[PDB]
């Protein structure tokens, strides 16, 4: 009880201590995330069909994917929502508490399945899979003193050099680009391509 | 991972192009970086106040150096505990360190507050004192923490996307005061066997005492209006508590908020621009006190790309130089709204992002209304329309029913005719790829550029691309070698298309966003939105998703829960006094505290945020432990001793007035920022301090003459006959 | 072979995506657009289902189009939509009626 | 193939992509003149190995279609990086009737 | 899941085409319902003789 | 032990209230089947490539 610190202390006074670097150490390594996860997870495919056009878009791929998707544990709803801008998003809200590792597993399963049935733009496209929050961690700012470099100048830069990593880094679920990286562009002419007797084919 | 973002960047910045700086528009991590450190602040200080009033009523060094080293012994030791149950640190379970810092401060007085008397008893023993104080205290410890754990712990009992908010709380709270009651059976008890041992000053409380103890028993006498005055405070609660409303968490400013701008379907990207220009000179003119950035973006569709759609990630200060409400992320962007909505002939709008709320009070509902059969999209366009037409003619309660931008645009028809086209010998495949790539892009193959393999792209220069008359332009190669042109094997006509397909579980589907607004109940909105979504006609069902997926799903009920926390609060009660009978004399305190508390909620402009429960129960409880030791101290001073009637109550209720005003005035004297505190995660630290400090004070005096009616109201009404 | 259908476009999708529901074999098949070959009739016209293949891939087929105020767009510009172009066989009676 | 034409038709490309794959280290590479390509990518300390070659590889699985058919059809293999372990049979003849 | 099933079954109904039934058929439940009726039975039953 | 609780037996039937109490709460949101997790897990793949 008391009484056996009440005589002999220096042997409370060390209980404390170490009691007290315990919650020293564990301060030192304590997650500061924000606060609790209260999110359930949610997965998205989403493919992109080149200057397609959302019935055509959706018609093709978007029904093709979701179609295939099933047998997909703790899985609350998923809803497919696709532009016109040529371009698919299908995004599924599993459960609570659901590990986030496999039904980004699972979903890969199914949509595997569909990738030989996609047209080969979407496929060359790149379709790509995820599991992240809708919302934005933070956006990084990049911009040119000298006026040296323009804007076409600059989401390329940042493409080429700096997404790469960071698209690459634990915890980055998803970088989206202000921007876009650089192409050879080929801007063609008809009145020519009809001169010289010519087709973009 | 922002520290990791942020050193990946590091490793770049020595290499870029010449003048190309990083800078940084909205971040939202430095805002909790800083916010749970202002939490950190608190308790760090509150350590400090809690050290002082251990003073004005103690008046020694050494003997003070021990129950303010108590809490930041068991807080560290929380900690700890915390790591060992694989959590993390953070608001919630930081806040339920502060509440709780209470529950230190008190646990701590109370011994060495008590081994303080009985020291004027035994004329000079230190040892003798603290250990005899001892014995007839350390199984009463025991027993108060063995039934605050149920004030807590039915609470994060009760899961959904806020349960595990609750679980924070009280998991912090129901460890951290186990360290207490370790700390009371070890640290304290020595150390204050160790190092323990104005006419018109001191002899204040003394004097006010008696005074205190007259007052008292005299009571509920020749007029037993006191008894009444309880029913009286108590219907007193009951009102303010329905006419409070209740809140998961109260917004904040996070320093950073973002301003939609999306257009109507087929503006554009030139025009977009415009819109975001304005906004983007709006803040930097105006409210410039305030907007330290603005990062434009347009093209960027937060459901999906579009050149009708933009973002502006606006950035502000550093909190301490936007002073008063007006410099708020609330007001900021109500008045940035205003301005809006105006000169601007597009949907334009700012607002401030609820913090910890993926969902959990986004305030409204999703209803996506899918068509359950062959229907299509025109059906389904109309009945949305009928559907949302009657949403208007409801709102007679609080509504603001719509959809989102899949409104129809023209779109231009092209019919090839696969016989002219073969007829003039032209092939299908040579037409569709000239179609689109001139007007659609192509990528055909990979070039490389400076060492990163990159795109490349086949496409119409712009300006052979901008009207209907273009496609014009394009022949295209027969097998005769003739070149054959478009108008030849095609024809085209405007009609009618939609720019986004939506769909829902595998079903076309169209959402619905919508709120019941200031007024009625979330649950009538919904009530009624699937009554009139019953007409529409035949093949339209419905659905929720989102904040209303998890309305229905998600409530359990808390009284229902904090019921079997009374008969848990009893049962330990009658268990500690072996009573069926005795244990009312304190449970009835429960009122008193609450008191306080649903008012100066009331009183400031607050809810019934968590933070209230978080400062209720920590009164609730707290409340109810210093009643303990005012009824223990009787049916002892009592049962173990020469006295009885109100004999048992007198030197009880007189002892219990050193330590209650002290732990009283230690905790609420330390709660003091919270409650008018700056402003950089304000929202939660107010509101925690306003609940508790307006409900310590309430339950304190008003409690303090108050258990010693109940004491005898309650036993000797079980003596009656 | 209506009803079959009917579950299979109509509720296997769900209940295969349902809670606790693993896998989901169906009993009965979807819709398909069969189309018959007939040999001697094929023959009475010089043509292989190779030719009706071929027919039945350019006759019903989605096809990209690209937009009228394409993606970078002229200084000035106004107008902006999509070209819808050529598009998929929804009925039976145009897969009857396409040219061989 | 050699080097370019091997870092710049594979490598790359492939690696423009390892992206989204959990607690990863670093990532090196390699591209020689006799057709191959490694790609090792050593991960933080005690993650799940069988749960990282998921992702590594399960995300390798969409730069494929831009593989080039040569490589699509020699499949490009992902494994644990050991190079060196337990036993090592070996199989010889000592009368020459086989050649390796 | 069962509860799942049919809850989803109840929902694609209201829009079935001009008479459709969904009979059930073979399902092992109703047996789980049972022999689970039978023991906690035989508990209070067992109580009882005790 | 006993001699206590034997002598102060609220606090005894308080501790059998609790038990009691406590459980048979999770007797209304305890999952409920015929037999738990029995058989050992496996999983199929499946190919499939025309006649």
């Amino acid at each position: 009880m008391p009484n056996f610190f009440i005589d002999r202390p220096i042997f409370a006074w060390v209980i404390a201590i170490i009691i007290m670097l315990a919650g020293g150490l564990a301060i030192l390594k304590l997650p500061v995330a924000q606060y609790p996860t209260i999110a359930p997870p949610a997965v998205t495919i989403s493919a992109s069909y080149p200057g397609a056009d959302a019935k055509t878009v959706q018609d093709t791929v978007t029904q093709v994917i979701e179609q295939n998707m099933n047998g997909i544990d703790n899985l609350m709803y998923m809803s497919s929502n696709s532009d016109s801008t040529g371009t698919v998003q299908i995004t599924l809200t599993f459960e609570s508490g659901t590990d986030a590792d496999i039904a980004q597993v699972q979903v890969q399963n199914k949509l595997q399945l569909a990738m030989p049935l996609l047209p080969q733009e979407v496929q060359q496209q790149g379709v790509s899979v995820e599991k992240s929050s809708s919302s934005f961690l933070m956006v990084v700012g990049v911009i040119n003193t000298d006026g040296t470099m323009t804007q076409e100048d600059i989401s390329d830069y940042v493409a080429a050099n700096m997404k790469d990593a960071i698209s690459r880094t634990s915890g980055v679920g998803d970088v989206q680009l202000f921007g876009s990286q650089y192409a050879m562009r080929i801007w063609m002419n008809p009145n020519e391509l009809n001169k010289f007797q010519l087709t973009p084919v | 991972t922002a520290a990791a973002i942020r050193a990946e960047l590091a490793k770049m910045e020595p290499f870029f192009p010449s003048g190309l700086k990083i800078v940084y528009p909205y971040d939202t991590t430095p805002f909790v970086k800083i916010s749970i450190h202002e939490v950190v602040k608190t308790l760090v200080e509150a350590i400090i106040l809690v050290f002082l009033v251990m003073y004005l009523f103690l008046q020694n060094f050494r003997a003070t150096l021990i129950p303010t080293i108590a809490v930041p012994v068991v807080l560290l030791g929380t900690f700890a505990v915390l790591a060992a149950f694989g959590f993390s640190i953070n608001t919630l379970t930081m806040f339920g360190m502060v509440l709780a810092i209470g529950l230190l401060v008190d646990d701590a007085i109370v011994v060495v507050e008590n081994v303080e008397r009985v020291m004027a008893e035994e004329g000079l023993p230190p040892k003798e004192a603290t250990r005899k104080s001892m014995g007839q205290i350390q199984g009463a410890l025991v027993g108060i923490a063995m039934v605050l754990s149920a004030v807590f712990v039915p609470m994060a009992f009760f899961g959904g996307s806020t349960g595990a908010i609750y679980r924070q709380f009280s998991i912090t709270i129901v460890s951290a005061m186990a360290l207490s009651v370790l700390v009371a059976l070890i640290l304290t008890p020595a150390l204050c066997a160790t190092m323990l041992k104005f006419g018109w000053f001191n002899r204040m409380f003394e004097k006010s005492t008696h005074h205190y103890t007259d007052s008292v028993g005299g009571i509920l006498r020749s007029t037993g209006r006191y008894l009444v005055l309880y029913l009286i405070i108590v219907v007193g609660m009951a009102y303010l508590f329905v006419r409070l409303p209740s809140s998961f968490l109260p917004d904040e400013d996070q320093g950073v908020f973002m301003t939609m701008v999306q257009l109507p379907a087929g503006a554009t990207q030139e025009r977009t621009q415009k819109v975001l220009n304005e906004v983007t000179h709006y803040y930097l003119t105006k409210e410039k006190n305030n907007v330290e950035s603005v990062f434009a973006v347009n093209g960027f569709g937060f459901a999906g790309r579009g050149q009708n759609t933009g973002i502006a990630f606006v950035s502000l200060k550093d909190w301490a130089d936007r002073p008063g409400e007006e410099n708020k992320v609330e007001a900021i962007t109500m008045r940035a709204t205003r301005a809006f909505s105006q000169i601007k002939d597009a949907m334009v709008f700012a607002f401030n992002l609820p913090a910890i709320v993926e969902l959990g009070t986004a305030t409204g509902f999703d209803f996506e209304l899918i068509d359950q059969a062959g229907l299509g999209h025109e059906k389904l366009t109309q009945a949305r329309n009928q559907l949302l037409a009657e949403a208007a003619k409801h709102p007679d309660m609080l509504t603001s029913v719509r959809p989102n931008g899949l409104e129809d645009t023209p779109q231009f028809k092209i019919d090839i005719d696969q016989e002219k086209a073969q007829a003039l010998g032209v092939s299908i495949n040579d037409i569709n790829t000239t179609l689109g790539a001139a007007w659609g892009g192509s990528y055909v193959n990979d070039f490389i550029d400076r060492g990163r393999v990159k795109k490349v792209y086949v496409m119409s220069e712009a300006k052979y691309r901008m009207l209907p008359d273009d496609i014009g332009d394009w022949y295209v190669r027969a097998a005769d070698g003739q070149m054959v042109p478009f108008s030849a094997f095609s024809s085209s006509r405007w009609e009618y298309g939609s720019p986004r397909l939506e769909r829902y579980n595998g079903l076309p589907s169209m959402e619905i966003l919508g709120q019941a607004a200031p007024g009625k109940s979330t649950g009538e909105a919904m009530e009624l939105m699937e009554q009139l979504a019953s007409k529409l006609p035949t093949g339209v069902g419905y659905d929720w998703t989102g904040m209303s997926y998890q309305e229905r799903l998600s409530g359990n009920q808390a009284p229902s829960l904090y019921a079997i926390s009374l008969i848990v609060v009893f049962l330990c009660l009658a268990a500690l006094y072996e009573s069926w009978s005795i244990p009312f004399s304190v449970m009835l305190v429960v009122p008193l505290g609450v008191i306080g508390a649903l008012l100066a909620a009331t009183f400031r402009g607050l809810t019934n945020d968590v933070y209230f429960q978080v400062g209720l129960l920590t009164t609730i409880g707290l409340s109810a432990k210093n009643a303990i030791l005012i009824v223990e101290f009787a049916k002892d001073l009592m049962d173990k001793e020469g006295k009885g009637l109100i004999e048992a109550t007198l030197d009880a209720v007189r002892m219990r007035l050193r330590p209650i005003l002290m732990t009283s005035l230690a905790f609420i004297l330390g709660v003091m920022p919270l409650v008018i505190s700056t402003g950089a995660g304000s929202g939660a630290q107010n509101a925690v301090g306003t609940g508790v400090m307006g409900g310590m004070v309430t339950a304190t005096v008003l409690a303090i003459f108050f258990v010693p009616v109940f004491f005898v109201v309650v036993r000797r009404r079980f003596s009656r006959k | 072979e209506d009803i079959s259908d009917y579950v299979a476009a109509n509720m296997k999708d769900a209940i295969s995506r349902t809670s606790g529901v693993g896998d989901v074999q169906l009993f009965g098949s979807q819709y398909a657009m069969r189309i018959w070959m007939n040999p001697n009739e094929l023959n009475k016209f010089q043509l292989t289902p190779v030719d009706v293949i071929t027919a039945i891939k350019a006759q019903n087929a989605q096809v990209a189009a690209g937009q009228l105020g394409g993606t970078p767009p002229v200084k000035g510009q106004q107008l902006n939509a999509s070209i819808i172009a050529q598009t998929r066989l929804t009925s039976t009676e145009e897969f009857g009626k396409i040219l061989l």
